[PDB]
């Protein structure tokens, strides 16, 4: 059968995401924060939230340290985000999706725009002149709510898998989600997570809905 | 002379002897094939076969037409003679001849995808025709079954990479003045417009003054009760329908298989255009 | 789409044009002081002009909707009278908003409220610290 | 793999002879004419096709697999930057042979090392007639076709504006350190925004080069300027060669 | 008896799709999506559309065996089970291109990727074209009912794979991000002939 | 494993820093201080604070001279801050996180507003005219509770990172953190320093949290 | 977003204009002192009435709730009692305060007490100023 992950990215900082290499306005915001284009909302790709998702459990399943290509990870994370070796394939069970902004409505109560330009420089040290940039992050305290599709290929394994995907949730509310992280923007956080299945109903769905309940 | 004209509203694909690459009008072998299979699902195969054998119904093959203008394939006369490369001209223009493109070609790159090995692509050549472009097809004496055959062959699609999904077009059977006595005129000599196969008894007065090209008609038979099994049907080396000739003929519906549940017909019969050189 | 500028109407193909006429129309000619020299506007404050009106790009781009806000043109009258405000401050200044006429075209884009004439106009305005740059710059 | 510095790509050339058989036919004039003309002239260009080329690949070791030889059609197939750097001396040591009386047309192509050859072949081919296919807007048939249908330049324009623009790029930007490829991504990315959006792209690449005219110098900047101006289309395809000349 | 099923595909991500042999510049798209060869419109072809509705519905109606209820609707052509292919999909194009230009959008957007090596944290910038989210596809997907008996079961079967697509993506990159379908106004009207019992057939569907 | 370096920054001064994104009124504060969007309470940027601290390290680590790049930096300082030199990369081990005003229930039992306005000029030599200037500043005393995470790669290597942090901290609160800082602005002071693991326990923890609690 | 002065509901777009053409009818018809004198306000007064007003302007722009303290309210009564005192002293200020209506304003504000209506006054008072110093 087929399992949803669902659940609410908060930002607990800017968090600069996405971007476009086009050259932006002589006064501007440079590299702006990837958006919808039909509904100009910011958006978490989905891409980054599995690469990044992907990144550190791959780390951390290791453990510590994590220096190969990401097709030949640990066959944990394998066997959730995918592979493609010559004869050992593995086919992904998580499937992530674009994340569009939730709480613009609440953000439109307060009478502030869901994304902010962060002013910026550096100081060249030898001749103490600055280089200032904007760079266009959301608003921290912005809400995303996302849907994670996961396949369910064996029964002995999901219990397995849900405890990797919690864990890997956890592990990225310990570090940020893109853009200038380590410059003290990317942070987020999960809230409400829960599976509910797609169709039909399961028998062992408690335990995974107390597992990522906690 | 009626026409039954055919709006495309998707690219076709009309093979040759590749899935890569694709002609831009299908003979009368396909559309004959096409018709019949057509029938049998309405269980007048035998109505339609008789309709055809005793030349009651007798059609050409396609031919582009663009806005107002019914284009043919270039004649090949054996003249004794830029413009060098015009490779269709027009009907109404071929008496006084003793600019033109429609849409594109494409090849669609496409995959056989698996989970556990890995993928095996292909390409499909296309083409599409322009939003006030088709083809046409001339037929004499129109028919009931005839016009209810292609009722049921716009749903079911025409040319090779049906059903995955080339073959959509919506006919309309039209009947013009202008081209209807350039089939009643006649001249001395006679260029052919279906892709024809005369009989053994008739081939060599056939070919006497002719200027032919010979195009193979073969590849596999298409139903599932032909003996079980995807089997080639064996080869017809017919005239191109843009060959010209001194003494006419009349070809035949060439029954092209071995032993097998069903006949499998190829349409050779001929389709003339007098004129004068 | 277009903008008065005195009578002369800018479009989206004819502004950098017009934006490097007007800089050569202050170039070469440069605005004597009554003090008896010639001065030219410094590089902070047509900075601060273009900082001025990007505060309002940043917030225009982002938005597909052909017609303006009400904080959007709430913020385009409040350039206005800050522009006409620094031209009270210093005549170099009000030479250069005179010559470059940044008040006509911000009048234009007060009446016709719609996104593109804003888009022009801070393409226009972005054009002309480009060529105040490049010609006749310290750099 | 022995391609040091450039992108690992391969490069397919084409060139057909520019009416070849019209020559054959009434290319030499009736006062002049004979069977001793009318075999050596066919002599002459065979001679050409099947030794001159291979002395031309021999003597200066280019990294070309030729297969074909002769006007009707021809098929190189190597390092994407000896296909470039071959085709130029080709031109002119055709033009030399023929001394100025047959011309060739150039199809040149980039491609992955493990594309399907019958699909180089088929898109050189496109390029070929597309280069064929060269005129001005009234009403020249010499013509090379770079990497893709739309960037058609005659042989005086790739061996004359491109090149001399590509070798003042490399000779401006190995003396400096840091200014490319960024700032090169960076002028391309409004180069190739002038078509969509004209004036303000200009504006912006004035006040990039002004701005930035401190490292690279004012007179590249000027030039680079002033050839932006004139030519964008030539400088877009020297910048992006250079880029792929540069790569890795 | 030819009846068409037809229905609008919106797209809930990107939905990036195809492959093109078409050259690419060095700051440009690599991998551009398909359109449609003389109008320019992106395209849904009718072969991803029913490959991917095949892999599902085999996926999930197998369990360990291709039987026939998947043979009758898309086709065969092995050595011994050939049968002819019931449903005929068609090449879906963009439909509501109406409603992008009033929302002053385009009908496609550039989608600026990486991946970052695990051993020396280096980028590697990729630019993919993907169809932007919220246009919708109308499609028509001829069915040929010849074997009465089993319409019942093939437009269930259909209507599974249908909403099987709904949570899984329709092609390209799908994985990362994009790809997410929903189905809508799915209806049944039949082309030639009078179906009798069209109104169970678009009662399957229509719920 | 993961550690999480958090304390408190107290200003001793008014703390000046920043810049908005928002219009001025005539005769009123120009250069407003940064305040996270959405409270729009004054904010400490995370990467002021690393560009400041890393600067610091990064003078004093030398011998006290610097005119450097930040990627000649010592290898310590590329080790915690990071770096991005083209062959032999380092991850930066410190996620430094974006700092909002903490203590503001303190700060309203004074009733007092969270940010002054420091009332400033210059004076002409040549003709003794003045220029006025109003210039926005945090109020004095007013802490501002951090976290930062410590990503940690070998073990034997963590004491000697934490107390080069140590020593950053030091140096820190012996200069001023952002804006005009020569003029009397910016001196902060590093109180309640701790060191907490975000999962799991370390092995030595009672050393680490005694270097920064000294 | 509105603020009705005297007859002219000015709301948050034509601000500008509004001052700028009432410090415009000051100009070309100035005040008389009624002793024939040659008279208009100085600047120091009007900036006075400026910083006045921006007192409360630059602690608003704390606050993100449209709904203003009573302690704001206090100072921006308080506003109005001092401009009442400083029109009270000279008749230059008081004609000129009648003339670019800042009291019917003022009024307006302390009926509506949300944000946007002081952010709106106190853009009307700055424009006020910059009209003056354009002119």
């Amino acid at each position: 059968m087929k399992l949803v992950i669902e659940g609410t990215i908060v930002l607990k900082t800017g968090m600069h995401i996405g971007g476009s290499s086009d050259f932006s306005a002589i006064g501007a915001v440079a590299s702006p924060v990837v958006r919808d284009t039909l509904t100009r909302l910011p958006l978490i790709p989905g891409s980054s939230l599995k690469g990044k998702m992907r990144y550190l459990l791959a780390k951390e399943l290791n453990n510590g340290i994590l220096l190969n290509e990401p097709n030949n990870d640990q066959d944990e994370i394998l066997r959730l985000f995918g592979s493609s070796e010559k004869d050992k394939i593995r086919r992904a069970r998580l499937k992530f999706n674009d994340i569009k902004l939730s709480n613009l409505a609440e953000l439109e109560t307060f009478n502030v725009s869901s994304t902010e330009v962060k002013f910026e420089n550096t100081i060249n040290r030898k001749t103490a002149v600055a280089n200032p940039r904007q760079i266009e992050r959301v608003i921290a305290g912005s809400k995303f709510d996302f849907e994670i599709f996961y396949n369910l290929d064996d029964i002995k394994e999901v219990e397995k898998d849900f405890e990797n995907i919690k864990q890997g949730f956890d592990l990225l509310e310990f570090d940020y989600l893109g853009g200038h992280g380590t410059r003290g923007s990317g942070r987020i956080a999960f809230e409400n997570l829960s599976v509910i299945t797609a169709v039909g109903n399961f028998e062992k769905i408690n335990t995974l809905n107390e597992i990522l309940g906690a | 002379m009626k026409i039954i004209k055919l709006y495309f509203e998707s690219p076709v694909h009309f093979g040759e002897k590749r899935l890569s690459e694709s002609k831009i009008t299908f003979s009368a072998d396909t559309l004959f094939s096409a018709l019949m299979i057509e029938a049998v699902g309405l269980g007048k195969e035998d109505e339609f076969y008789q309709l055809a054998s005793n030349n009651l119904v007798k059609f050409s093959d396609a031919f582009p037409f663009i806005d107002q203008y019914y284009y043919i394939p270039k004649p090949m006369f054996n003249l004794k003679l830029a413009f060098k490369k015009l490779l269709y001209v027009p009907i109404d223009s071929l008496e006084d001849y003793l600019s033109f493109n429609l849409g594109k070609l494409a090849l669609s790159e496409k995959v056989q995808q698996h989970d556990f090995k890995d993928s095996e692509p292909y390409n499909v050549g296309t083409f599409t025709f322009k939003e006030n472009t088709g083809l046409y097809v001339l037929i004499e004496q129109t028919h009931p079954l005839l016009e209810e055959l292609l009722e049921n062959l716009q749903y079911s699609g025409i040319g090779g990479k049906r059903n995955s999904g080339y073959g959509k077009f919506k006919f309309e059977i039209l009947e013009d003045s202008d081209i209807e006595d350039l089939f009643s005129a006649k001249g001395n000599r006679k260029i052919l417009l279906s892709g024809a196969l005369p009989k053994d008894a008739e081939l060599e007065q056939a070919l006497k003054n002719a200027s032919y090209l010979l195009e193979r008609r073969g590849g596999f038979v298409q139903s599932d009760t032909y003996a079980t099994n995807l089997v080639k049907k064996q080869d017809l080396y017919v005239f191109k329908s843009g060959s010209t000739f001194e003494n006419s003929f009349d070809g035949d519906i060439y029954q092209v298989g071995k032993k097998g549940n069903h006949p499998v017909y190829k349409y050779a019969k001929s389709f003339f255009l007098e004129v004068s050189v | 789409t277009e903008l008065k500028i005195g009578n002369e109407k800018v479009n989206s193909t004819n502004f950098g044009d017009f934006a490097e006429k007007a800089i050569r129309g202050i170039n070469h000619k440069p605005f004597v002081n009554s003090k008896g020299g010639e001065q030219k506007i410094t590089t902070s404050k047509i900075r601060g002009i273009l900082e001025l009106v990007n505060k309002v790009y940043n917030r225009v781009i982002n938005t597909n909707d052909v017609e303006l806000s009400e904080n959007i043109l709430a913020d385009i009258a409040y350039i206005k009278v800050k522009i006409a405000y620094e031209s009270g401050r210093e005549p170099v200044v009000k030479d250069f908003i005179q010559r470059t006429a940044f008040t006509a075209a911000i009048t234009d884009v007060m009446n016709q409220r719609t996104r593109e004439s804003f888009l022009l106009f801070a393409r226009y305005v972005e054009s002309l610290i480009a060529y105040f740059k490049f010609y006749g710059g310290k750099d | 793999e022995e391609v040091e510095v450039g992108i690992n790509r391969l490069g397919v050339l084409r060139a057909d002879v520019d009416n070849l058989g019209q020559a054959f036919i009434n290319g030499i004039p009736d006062d002049y004419l004979s069977i001793s003309r009318t075999a050596t002239f066919s002599r002459a260009m065979s001679r050409f096709f099947k030794n001159y080329l291979n002395q031309l690949l021999a003597e200066k070791s280019y990294k070309i697999n030729v297969i074909y030889a002769g006007g009707d059609d021809l098929f190189m197939i190597g390092a994407w930057q000896d296909i470039l750097d071959f085709s130029i001396v080709l031109k002119q040591k055709f033009a030399d042979f023929t001394q100025n009386k047959l011309s060739i047309s150039a199809g040149i192509g980039m491609f992955r090392e493990k594309y399907p050859v019958a699909r180089m072949a088929s898109l050189t081919g496109d390029l070929e007639d597309a280069a064929k296919d060269y005129k001005p807007d009234e009403r020249t048939k010499n013509a090379v076709t770079l990497f893709d249908a739309t960037n058609v330049f005659s042989w005086d324009t790739l061996e004359n504006d491109i090149f001399v623009k590509l070798d003042a790029i490399t000779k401006n930007f190995e003396k400096l350190d840091e200014t490319g490829k960024a700032f090169i991504y960076r002028l391309i990315d409004l180069l190739r925004g002038v078509n969509e959006n004209q004036q303000i792209n200009i504006a912006r690449l004035a006040y990039t080069l002004s701005r930035m005219e401190e490292k690279i110098g004012k007179t590249f900047a000027q030039e680079l300027y002033n050839w932006a101006n004139a030519d964008r289309k030539t400088l877009i395809m020297a910048l992006e060669i250079y880029i792929l000349k540069t790569r890795e």
